[PDB]
């Protein structure tokens, strides 16, 4: 699957083996809950971005969703979870953030990777990772 | 156990078909004060001697963004409200996000014009509800029919943004 931009000249194929050496921009972690908020600037109508999400109990279980041109390309394979799983464009300030929002259970911790391509290689603006645990403090 | 509870407070005003320029706007942490908002400066700022100190300075930051983007809608909205008779009108939203001692979650917003409540919205639901008279019937038609031309992901995504702010600030405490 390939990510990034063909009018940017910038697209980079998925390889979902190499996320975990990514140094992302911003790393943090949860206990009960997964909302996940990406914030990206500039994004161009072609640009595909997205989110991948690994199991906590398996790294080679990994779903993906996919946005381009405003628009969910690509679902997670698993929705029943998905409480939000989508983007939305600001309007005072040129930015689309991608939402991902999930009940908290053994299927959904793990951690979730906001992806964008830059200079054709794969970049993690931002990695949430989500574990259980008691909302309520 | 209560609640905890995140509530924003934000209000814009109009006069002779003017809606003025910037908004006012305030937060409560757990029932109590934590941010104000310098209209003047267009800075959302720590309120206490708790939220100074203890809350991170990117606290600020993201809320006055978020403050912006909230407050222009909000503008936006009272632009689109028929109202030509002279005077100050104001209209106030206020936006609050629970979570519960089980953990459960709850959001809803609410909004008041000239200080009447006609029109409240469930963030979880997407369910509204609007007081039982003409008055606040014709108002809420005004506004939902406005924001009519991803209803759900607009909503689900205010929730979203409340919650993981009200998570953060109780971890800071
Ligand atoms: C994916 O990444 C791993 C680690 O770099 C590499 O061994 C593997 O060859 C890559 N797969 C593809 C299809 O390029
Ligand atoms: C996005 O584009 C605008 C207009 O070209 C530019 O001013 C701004 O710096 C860009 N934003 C970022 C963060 O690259
Ligand atoms: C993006 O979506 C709009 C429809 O909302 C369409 O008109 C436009 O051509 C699309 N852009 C691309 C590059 O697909
Ligand atoms: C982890 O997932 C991979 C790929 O599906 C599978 O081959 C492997 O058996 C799994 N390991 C465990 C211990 O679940
Ligand atoms: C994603 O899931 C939603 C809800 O089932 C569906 O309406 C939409 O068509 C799906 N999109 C794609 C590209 O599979
Ligand atoms: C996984 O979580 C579900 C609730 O989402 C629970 O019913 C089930 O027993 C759990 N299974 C294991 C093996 O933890």
């Amino acid at each position: 699957v390939d990510l990034g931009s063909k009018s940017s000249n910038s697209t980079c194929r998925l390889n979902v083996t190499e996320l975990a050496s990514i140094h992302p921009g911003e790393t943090w972690t949860l206990h009960g809950m997964c909302i996940s908020i990406c914030y990206y600037e500039n994004v161009t109508e072609d640009e595909i971005i997205g989110v991948a999400f690994t199991w906590q109990h398996n790294e080679s279980v990994v779903d993906l969703w996919l946005y381009q041109n405003d628009t969910v390309i690509r679902n997670f394979s698993d929705i029943t979870t998905n409480i939000l799983q989508d983007g939305l464009k600001m309007r005072t300030v040129p930015v689309t953030k991608l939402y991902t929002s999930r009940m908290v259970t053994n299927l959904t911790v793990g951690r979730y990777d906001c992806l964008r391509c830059e200079n054709g290689t794969t970049k993690i603006i931002e990695r949430l990772y989500v574990r259980l645990g008691s909302l309520y403090p | 156990m209560e609640p905890h509870s995140l509530r924003y407070n934000l209000m814009v005003l109009s006069q002779d078909e003017s809606v003025q320029s910037g908004f006012l706007a305030e937060g409560h942490l757990d029932g109590q004060p934590f941010l104000r908002y310098d209209r003047q400066k267009r800075r959302a700022k720590p309120q206490g001697q708790w939220a100074e100190d203890v809350l991170g300075a990117e606290t600020w930051d993201t809320e006055t963004e978020d403050l912006t983007e909230n407050g222009q809608d909000l503008r936006r909205t009272l632009t689109h409200i028929k109202d030509q008779k002279g005077g100050l009108h104001s209209l106030q939203e206020i936006r609050v996000c629970e979570i519960h001692e089980d953990s459960s979650t709850r959001g809803s917003r609410h909004f008041y014009y000239n200080g009447e409540l006609f029109l409240s919205q469930n963030l979880e639901t997407q369910e509204s509800t609007v007081p039982q008279s003409s008055r606040a019937q014709t108002l809420a038609m005004n506004v939902t029919n406005f924001w009519k031309e991803k209803t759900k992901t607009h909503y689900r995504a205010m929730q979203a943004d409340c919650l993981q702010k009200l998570q953060r600030y109780l971890k800071s405490g």
